């Protein structure tokens, strides 16, 4: 069921301070060697109004 | 993204074991500053492909803050202790953003995952480390590439004296 | 539901202010067992009708704890901080819940409350505090009636020597 | 100043909710209904369970959001 | 300096009913910008006096902020919870500074108050409140004058609908 | 119950204190004397900081210590 | 006793520069059942012997917890990130206690380390981790053996693609 | 000034839930290679009522 290479694919919904956006986003990584790379695209809400950083151990 | 992981010294893996069912984790960070951000998300596969759905409540952001300034600059590494409470997996730890000039501001995360196995049938990993380094590769306020690598291991650099991990 | 406030002393009502726009208010609650609650809630006003849409994301609640246990008794009353910062307001307080055993759970609200008004169209007030009691009045897991008395003023129990509010 | 006395002011004002969420994994969403009396600063509400339902949690979590 | 307290409603006086043996406190008030002031305390009393001998840690207050550059303002009043827990008291409580520019500085209390009393000997209050409102009425770097307020009471700004105090 | 009327009750209290501490790594110590009201719930008090003065940092993170 | 640290990958040691003036350390510890402890150090160097001056102020521990019931187990292993705010070091770790039992009860330290040289006399360390293992080698309430290893890194175990530590 | 091995003492005096006490303690360590030991004495205040793991950071 799992692979070396595996891809992945997200959504992403919220409000931050007030202001709400959506994100959407495709990556791929090795979960055994415990590395992935992914690019994230907001949808809604752009451009964010605050650090994209808050999100990076949700995306 | 708990799938990646680079597990060492036999720690068992609880986000592989869970597939396919999959597994939750959900999260409050606490940013020394006032903000926070919560997070849930459902983690399923299907077919070949990990699905993601990821909900967000941000909040308390100062209006003058690196957050709400845009000027966060770079995430430093940093390391979980993730260990079992009540049947499921907690985690913590502290972040730290090095803002442009170089100064820092931290945070603290606390996680709960959850499998959607039953821990019956899942074998549950003792207290161990998640080191992690998230980097954003490309700011291609809407377009961002992320890289992360993360190892889960135990406390080699500074060995038991007593036969402890 | 802070439309529904009794200010004394002359405080301007930051939330009456607001309409018709509205308001928002964004929360996170943190227990001192683990648990976070937190929310982002609307307040519209359609005719004469108050319309609230409520986001909740709650998490780390231990499993045996009154929260998760469903043995969480009663609210005691409590006092909310609320002051202006960056042109918003912000609150914060503690509450606590009396478990059946006599016991107490406490947690710890931080809050920001934000007009639609742009704060140039606002009557901002100082620093006041804002007193609540809630009371669950029944259980009709599904049907709840709450009841809530609030009131806006400064501290008339403990006046200054100096002629501070 | 402006409204002269209470008989100018209104007396209550009725309320809807609609309350989203996921708690310790659980999702439940929630309606309600209630009035209260703006300048004497109380209200009352029902809040019922739609989805999610009976909540495997304390409500009281949830009262200052209803 | 809890023995100045007004109680009303009938509340029992933990720190009148100690005496002649006294009590002692501990705290651990926690600044939002970082720092931290630790106090232990003891009271005595001695014929017709009351003795207080002090121990106080504080750290970690950040070297640009009101404390360090000692332009504080004044504290705001504030409301305590104080509740039996364990058979001695609890306190919790947010107290604000509010600087000289009129932006506001916050700290969370926590405290123990324990009778040199067997809790046996006395008679424990419910969950109450303890309002204070403190004042530097002077500065005569070395010489202060403050005076201090304080009730103790239930919730009759907001009553409850049930009886409940 | 049994005072009878504040007649009986003493009016006024003195106490005394003293202050040892270090912050930000400051060593200082204070005396204080005051008097206060205990059934009026009000009291007030000088404090002199006798070494590590004059204090480095703003002496209301003492105040509720004092 | 921060003197004794392995330093990897050219970090400078901001303790071992600090001789023969010596430094001092501020920490609370903040533990998820309400227990704070605070401790103020001084190091200095007698010849060739180092000598530490302790003070510690702890307080709120719950009478039914692991602290106050001698049921404390022992330390994980742990990492602190350490890093220059103003002039001066700050610290912050993560530690958990292994309960007999096997479950754990955390805390959270909050330290700044203060050099005796001024900060133009030092080479300042930037961002990095300081693992630690604590343990106790013989309980022999009264006498104990304590072992103590660290090492001061940065992030190997999972390596920057960006030119960062 | 330093070297390969060093000792070290201490002296700790505390309060903790309005329990006082004092220790001394003595031990030794390889500064350079960041190990050391040491032997704590509780000689005030003993036996402590609390567990001495809320001492291991400071000792």
């Amino acid at each position: 069921f799992l692979k070396k290479t595996m891809p992945f694919k997200t959504t992403i919904e919220g409000t931050v301070n007030g202001h709400y956006f959506k994100c959407t986003g495709k990556g791929e990584g090795n979960p055994f060697e415990g590395t992935q790379e992914m690019k994230i695209e907001v949808i809604e809400g752009g451009p964010l109004p605050f650090a994209f950083h808050i999100l990076s151990t949700s995306c | 993204s708990k799938t990646f992981i680079k597990y060492v010294s036999g720690i068992p893996d609880y986000f592989k074991q869970s597939f396919p069912e999959g597994f939750t984790w959900e999260r409050t960070t606490t940013y020394e500053d006032g903000g926070f951000l919560t997070a849930h998300q459902d983690t399923s596969l299907d077919g070949d492909c990990l699905v993601y759905k990821v909900k967000i409540l941000g909040n308390n952001f100062p209006a003058d803050g690196p957050v709400m300034q845009n000027k966060a600059g770079r995430w430093e590494p940093g390391t979980e202790i993730v260990y079992e409470v009540d049947g499921v997996l907690r985690g913590q730890s502290l972040m730290a953003l090095k803002c442009p000039g170089g100064r820092h501001l931290t945070c603290h995360l606390h996680t709960t995952y959850r499998s959607k196995k039953p821990a019956s049938a899942l074998k549950m990993p003792g207290f161990h480390f998640e080191d992690h380094r998230i980097e954003i590769m490309e700011e291609v306020g809407k377009c961002y590439k992320q890289y992360e690598a993360a190892v889960g291991r135990y406390c080699d650099a500074a060995p038991s004296k007593l036969g402890h991990n």
